[PDB]
RNA sequence: GCGCGGUCCGCGCACCA
RNA sequence: UGAUGCAUCCAAGUGGUGUAUAUCGCAAACUGAUUUCUGCCCAGUGCUCUGUCAACGUGACGAGAUUCACCGACGCGCGGGUAAACGGCGGGCUCUCUUAAGGUAGCCAAAUGCCUCGUCUUCCAAUUAGAGACGCGCAUGAAUGGAUUAAUGAGAUUCCCUCUGUCCCGAGUUACUAUCUAGCGAAACGACAGUCAAGGGAACGGACUUGAAGGGCUAAGCGGGGAAAGAAGACCCUGUUGAGUUUGACUCCAGUCUGGCUCUGUGCGG
RNA sequence: AAGCGUAAAAGCUUGCUUGAUUAACGAUUUCCAGUACGAAUCGAGACUGCGAAAGCAAGGCCAGCGAUCCUUUGCGAUGAACAAAUCAUACCAGAGGUGUCAGAAUAAUUACCACAGGGAUAAGGCUUGAUCCUUCGAUGUCGGCUCUUCCUAACCUAGCGGCUAAGGGUUGGAUUGUUCACCCACUGACAGGGAACGUGAGCUGGGUUUAGACCGUCGUGAGACAGGUUGGUUUUACCCUACUUAGCUGGAAAUUGCG
RNA sequence: AACGUGUCGCGAUGGAUGACUUGGCUUCCUAUUUCGUUGAAGAACGCAGUAAAGUGCGAUAAGUGGUAUCAAUUGCAGACAUUC
RNA sequence: CAGUGAGCGGCGAGCGAAGAGGGAACGAACUCGUUGCCGAAUCGGGUCUUACAAGGCCUUGAGUUGUGGCACGUGGUUGGUGCAGGAGUGGCGAAAUUCAAGAAAGCAAACCCGUUGCUGAAUACAAUCAUGGAGUAUUGAGCCAAAGAAGGUGUUAGCCCAUUGAGCCAUAAACCUGAGCGCCUCAUGAACUAAGCGAGUAGCACUGUUUGGGAAUGCAGUGUCAAGUUGGCAGGUAUUUGUCUGCCAAAGUUAAAUACAGAGUAGGAAGACCGAUAGCGAACAAGUAGCGUGAGCGAAAGUUUGAAAAGCACUUUGGAAAGAGAGUGAAAUAGAACCUGAAGUCGUGACAAAGACAAUGGAAGUACCUCCAUUUCAAC
RNA sequence: UGUUGGCGAUGGAAAUGGGGUGCCCCCACCCGUCUUGAAACACGGACCAAGGAGUCAAACAGACGCGCAAGGGAGGAGAUAUGCCAGUACUUCUCUCGUACUGAAAGGGAGAUGCAAUGCAUCUGUGGUGUGCACACGUCAAAUCCGUUUGAUUUGCCCAACACC
RNA sequence: UCGAACCACCUAGUAGCUGGUUCACAUCGAAGUUUCCCUCAGGAUAGCUGGUGCUAGUAGAAGUAUUGUGCGGUAAAGCACUUUAAAUGUGCAAACAAACCGGCCUUAGCCAACUGCAAGGCCGGAAAGAAAAGAAUUAGAGGCACCAAGUGGGCCUUCUUCGGUAAGCGGAGCAGGCGAUGCGGAAUGAACCGC
RNA sequence: CACCGGCCCCGAAAAUGGAUGACGCUUAAGCCCAAUUAGUGAUUGCCCAUUAUUCCUUUGGUAAGGGCGAGAAAGUGUAGCCCUUCCGAUGUAGAUGUGGCCUGGAGGUUAGGACGAAGCUUAUGGCGUGAGCCUAAGAUGGACCGGCCUCUAGUGCAGAUCUUGGUUGGCGUAGCAAAGAUCUAACGGAGAUAUACUCAACAUGCAACGUUGGAUACUGGAGCGGGGAAGGAUUUCGUGCCAACGGCACUCGUA
């Protein structure tokens, strides 16, 4: 809305908040990111360390679909089980089955304490996750 | 006095804006509801004209290609000649009785071929000739942990299989 | 930096920190 | 420069100009009638004649991409010529060295001499002027032409005779204006205004401080002030602003020359 | 270079040596934004040197040096359908350099000249040439002619015994654009100064200062010369005030009160 | 005195404001939708009882024919309705 | 996907895509050359069938230096004759007050009482005398609505007019009626009758350009110039050597979904837009009048009097323009470009003073005026 | 907080405030600008009307308002109310930002306690210490209408947050 | 119209330079300085200022004294630069996350050893909570963040001064002013006197 | 006798007439000290600030208390819910706040108008610190429009050598001066011989125009003569007319 802007508060004041000594002029420092090495060096070096240079190897035709690999944690595993099966679950008997690749995940990581034993089907798994789930009472089955 | 802002990359340094000297390069969407209405009206008219034939022809079911979409299914372009032969149909006759045909597809495994043959047979059963969704595999039911599953870990198997290819040759 | 001649001196040639 | 030419236009072609020509011709430069002369220098830079390297080609290493070596034209380098080519003509009897040579015949305080109103003679009562002589000439000089010259010049300078209101030193007259009337009728300019002395002040006030004048309204003049009008100072400086021109500035492009391949065939020899 | 420091030494001689090495991204000082670079201080680990030993030493105390990208050397993953050998690339540590040294790859001339600005800056006041306060959307520049006024530190004239006195005077000619200077002649005498270095809508235009052209010296050149020479548009008052003359008419509570 | 100054009532010169709007600008949609040697687009000259411009038309020239409609057109003139 | 943990870039300023996924569209697919088998069965021209037939008859004209064909009961798309419907287009086609009152104005405190009560009889007015538009308004009753929709009409209209529903009439050819329906002619679908796949091409070298394309993404010029299914091309880092995967260049046609960034024809619908110095340059005889040798440049300007011309007959002064009367009209203070009619400037009448301190300005009083407001009047 | 006079008897009145013009005493440099400094001999400045200058889009951030929350939200498109209606009502799938980072890369990938030294066992739970709202338990002052307040402090747990591990 | 004609267009070319920039009250209120820049008529950066807050309101306070304890080589003094050495200055401390006095636990940290020293904790005690000797005072709430403007030409005076003959001249140190500000006085004056 | 201080004089010379601020002052109205009504006896001679003290009013707080015959709302901000109390108040560049003011349009709500809307005028007052709002009168106008809550934007002018249109002083002014020059009578024409009267007439209708006759001059054969090209395109001719144009005038005209 134009009625809330600062220019409506400034009608009658000649300079509009820019001063009589240093006026409001077109481009007093250059256009764009000009001068990042000469006269804007302090700004660049103190707020954006690492802007200039090269690092690492190249990869000419990157495709992200072969690189798809999302992750989920043991203490988060309960989002993928329905409430009734979670209540019915108990170590030593019949456990719920979780399909990570159908739920949208690829790798199982092992942070935290597992809140319910279950059988997990995953493409990948880590050492700690495998060990912890085996101790809890569930199991992990590799899929493709 | 530029403080702590991002470094901008707004990319607007060609003559896209129409002014007294420039024609511009812009595209607005102010005809969106009108065009949507027109499309719907055309579809209703076409269905009325081609009645009693269905408006959209029969299509197969295929798997999505990459490793990110491996687990999903959608509609394909047309049925392959192997599937048509296994259903006992001529391609040129199927094209007239309302089935889409695609002679480029390959049929590299038996499961997809079975699914499409079943689709064709259902359609042929339900079709009447005047004289002149996709299916996902079923979820697994709850079970119990076995002795081997309790005893051994799968991480070592995964890692050894990865190392075989990584350091093979 | 390079070919020559008699460490140097003469030629004729090359130049993205 | 003898036409297969020299100079040269055009994006191009069986294209164009000097050339409807043909060395008593055509093209490109310099000096500037006649008369008299035109001195010395080829070191520099030009212009001209007589080892090094590009493409290509050949051989060797290698599985191969490669790599190495040899060959390879002008040009450059070396050596001659050339000053009516650009230009130069000093320094310490000599001798030298600079870098090649050291200002010849002439001319001059000149439209070229700083010092300088040079020194001498002449011209006037008196001449920083003029003329004639003299030359250690800041810094004259030979087709970057030197010296001289009758006739000619809306060229630049000095003197003499004649003549005169240029002057001593101004006076009188005429026509048209200005001046007044009838008719007709603008512009420029325009913060507001408009009497002085001293003081202080962005250091030269109409307006402020303290004094001193000043009744209002008018006609013809005048050029002291209004730091009067005219035009975003053309001098000087600034800007990471221009343009014209030059070159032995950086980076390039036509034009000219040179080599290879291609156009490209047939026989006899070495 | 200079300062500080040092006597069985930090100086001199001498014997053995290479702590001038490596040092897990340890912390800190100086500059400072509490950023880097250069330099320096306190340390931990390895392998060592000298010494009987405690100890001392990771150069010569304190000035002597350098980013990204690129090239190159040493050390120890990739080339995406798969495999081998070359080749290229990557992570880490150095070297090749930016002296305008927190780091573009850079010659002149314009008098034929241009634009945006600047009294932030050159060509009346202060000090005594200096300075840079006003003026760059402009305050017309030397000399002469013409005309008025003022000063005194008195040239003549006038009084005194060197003093008083600014009242009235202070000339015309040759050469030169001159101011100044010099010379001839008259005179009682041929004094010195201020007024925006008085005075250009008062004049003149000889000088200086544009474009044309010649010379000397300078430059390879285009061109330059507080060197010489010749030729080169001088605009407007009819407004207000000042001044000079020329007319009409109110007014003493200086227009009113009868004050 | 006159000229000048100031305030109020009335009047001139001038053409703002408000109200109005057969115009512009912008956005959408539909289709038996795309000129010319069978002479186009453009350009010129003419045509009415009265007719300069504009509009329409072309020596059949402010229009001829056919359909539909139904009594005008109008500045002034002039002259089949069961539709001439 | 993606302003991208791709990539290009004095690796600076900056630039910059593709595969996959959800969708729109979709009856979407076909034709030559080559190989094999036929070999004029083909084309043009005359002529006859209603016929410049995809038909018959005839023709050396073209063509064997190869036109054409074939393969791994139905036809309205052969032609000639007839006659139907639908859509589209154009005409026709609907209700209800010119109702009553000439103060034609009010009050009775959410609703009801109220279909009822009570409020003046007016003449005011105008710096003695005369003078002073049109009812879509007000108030009360009453109707129509499958129509309240916006325009016209002398002021604000559902009822005064127009418009709109159902529903009728007419309609060369084209479009739809799976094939619209017949007849003649002609075609034709179902039952009997061995090798092969596009040469100055792809590639390679040099040079130039273009790309995000990086030991080279696409293209162009010259030099050079292949292979044969065993083969060739592509798999985003160059070379040589083995595998694997996808596809078969160097010939052709093809609807829909998409653009219309200063087009056009016929026909429509709109807007939190502008409101005559705005919006197109142009609301008007506007690309006009005018300017320039020319290429070109290019305005100003609402006729907005009034409801209706009723647009001032007649008297009279003047050469006339005009003035003074009279008249039309609700208004002439609406008199011809004539609605309203501002500021600035000027004339005139009355008044106030005083211009020897430029004016303007501030603070505080007073003299005179005041078409202004408020208060009081016999109790404060 | 009363008392005594004047004017005012319904007018062309009286009074009190506004407004207008003149006069007297006092005060008072011309506006806008740039500048250390303007009344300036520093620039712009005859009068009036109408017009006339921080806006639209796109990327990011901080503060404030609103919805949902380990999840939030599309977009494009479709379906039928729907055939006035460019609006409103409804929607599968997907996509995107986030819940996990790190390495040049091949790649790897985060709980506590006890006992031991890809180990074993339990799982109602802040990894520890210092400084730390409110609440709970005690104690002491001041004031008090005696009912309680206003303060201080001790101990327990300490929420948010900061410092050291 | 010529040291590169005219017409239309790219083009509203770019400008660190000049000019302009439209209503009122209220609460607050500057800087001409630092570092880097082909930087010097301009930027970025810190300081000065505004807005928004967070947190356990007197807390980890101070442009000022007192007491205790350190640093210094200027004025003056002296001499054939230097011992001697001020006045004005400047660092630290002055009882509640501190420190004190005796258990215990842990560590190799040091030492020939430890119950010695070092370091981190637990437990218990004392406490004019800081007396008396001139023996502080406060218009005395401590700490922590986020977002952003203008400014980056200064000038005058008191004392101290370097250059310059001097100067209404150039360059610095400390503080106060003007700029940004009137009012009352010095007859008048940016800066003097009072406020 | 020498020196050594207080006041005064000499040393001490400029350009428009002039400056203790001016007049003036000398038993000071000058200079250096010292008093406050004078040896009489307690305490302050008097004049002038935007300062100090105190009183009234406004406005804002890092605000502090109380309440919930006309009156009271559990409350940031108003015509403030009501009452009491204390402290501050200037400011360029700059920041922020405001139940702060104003303009064109949209969604709602409440209203006005032919018994007179918008617009316009003002010695029309009232209210507000202010931006502004409201009433009155029109001897103005003739058809539309106000308040409140939200939404929206081409939203506020004194100056830019600002843009377009109108006006204005200068001002009845500067000027309308080359090319020699006209006079007279009679006709024509509204262009006159134009009077309140007295009055013979002048002193009270001026100035200027066309045609014809006469007079006087000029051009002077390289002519203000008679024909043509380029350029122009009806300016040619007759009859009328005289608004505008022919920079004065017209009865006349290339109008
Ligand atoms: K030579
Ligand atoms: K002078
Ligand atoms: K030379
Ligand atoms: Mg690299
Ligand atoms: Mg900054
Ligand atoms: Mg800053
Ligand atoms: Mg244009
Ligand atoms: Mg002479
Ligand atoms: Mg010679
Ligand atoms: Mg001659
Ligand atoms: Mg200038
Ligand atoms: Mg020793
Ligand atoms: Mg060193
Ligand atoms: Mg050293
Ligand atoms: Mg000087
Ligand atoms: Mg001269
Ligand atoms: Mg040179
Ligand atoms: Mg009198
Ligand atoms: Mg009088
Ligand atoms: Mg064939
Ligand atoms: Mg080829
Ligand atoms: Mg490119
Ligand atoms: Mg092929
Ligand atoms: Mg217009
Ligand atoms: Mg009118
Ligand atoms: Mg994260
Ligand atoms: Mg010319
Ligand atoms: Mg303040
Ligand atoms: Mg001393
Ligand atoms: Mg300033
Ligand atoms: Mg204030
Ligand atoms: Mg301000
Ligand atoms: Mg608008
Ligand atoms: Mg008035
Ligand atoms: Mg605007
Ligand atoms: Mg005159
Ligand atoms: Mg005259
Ligand atoms: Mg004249
Ligand atoms: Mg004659
Ligand atoms: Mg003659
Ligand atoms: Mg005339
Ligand atoms: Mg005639
Ligand atoms: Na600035
Ligand atoms: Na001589
Ligand atoms: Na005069
Ligand atoms: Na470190
Ligand atoms: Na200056
Ligand atoms: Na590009
Ligand atoms: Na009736
Ligand atoms: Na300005
Ligand atoms: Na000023
Ligand atoms: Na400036
Ligand atoms: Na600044
Ligand atoms: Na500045
Ligand atoms: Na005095
Ligand atoms: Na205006
Ligand atoms: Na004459």
């Amino acid at each position: 809305p134009t009625r809330f802007k600062k220019c409506r508060h400034q009608r009658g004041s000649t300079f509009c908040g820019y001063g009589r000594v240093g006026k409001h002029r077109k481009h007093e420092s250059g256009r764009g990111n000009a001068g990042g090495m000469h006269h804007h060096r302090i700004n660049f070096d103190k707020y954006h360390p690492g802007y200039f240079g090269k690092l690492g190897m190249d990869h000419y035709h990157r495709k992200k679909n072969p690189m798809w690999k999302p992750t989920i944690n043991l203490n988060n595993l309960s989002r993928l089980i329905a409430a009734e099966e979670a209540a019915k679950a108990a170590k030593g008997g019949t456990l719920p089955v979780v399909d990570l690749q159908s739920s949208g995940y690829a790798k199982l990581l092992g942070n935290g304490h597992i809140q319910v034993p279950c059988i997990v089907k995953a493409r990948y798994v880590s050492k700690l996750a495998d060990k912890k789930i085996r101790k809890a009472g569930g199991a992990v089955v590799l899929q493709a | 006095p530029k403080g702590n802002n991002a470094i901008p990359h707004v990319h607007q340094k060609k003559h896209w804006n129409p002014c007294s000297s420039q024609k511009g390069n812009v595209k607005v969407f102010l005809n969106q509801p009108a065009q949507k209405h027109r499309r719907r009206r055309l579809r209703l008219l076409k269905a009325k004209k081609v009645f009693p034939r269905p408006l959209k022809a029969l299509r197969p079911q295929v798997n999505c290609p990459t490793v990110r979409h491996n687990m999903k299914r959608r509609l394909g372009r047309g049925f392959s000649p192997a599937e048509l032969k296994a259903a006992g149909l001529n391609p040129q006759y199927a094209a007239t009785i309302g089935i889409r045909v695609d002679s480029r597809r390959k049929n590299k495994s038996e499961e997809g071929m079975n699914v499409n043959v079943q689709r064709l047979k259902t359609y042929m059963s339900k079709l009447v000739l005047f004289p002149m969704a996709v299916v996902y595999p079923s979820a697994e039911a709850p079970r119990a942990v076995s002795a081997e599953e309790k005893s051994m870990c799968v991480y070592a198997f995964l890692k050894k299989n990865h190392s075989a290819v990584r350091f093979f040759g």
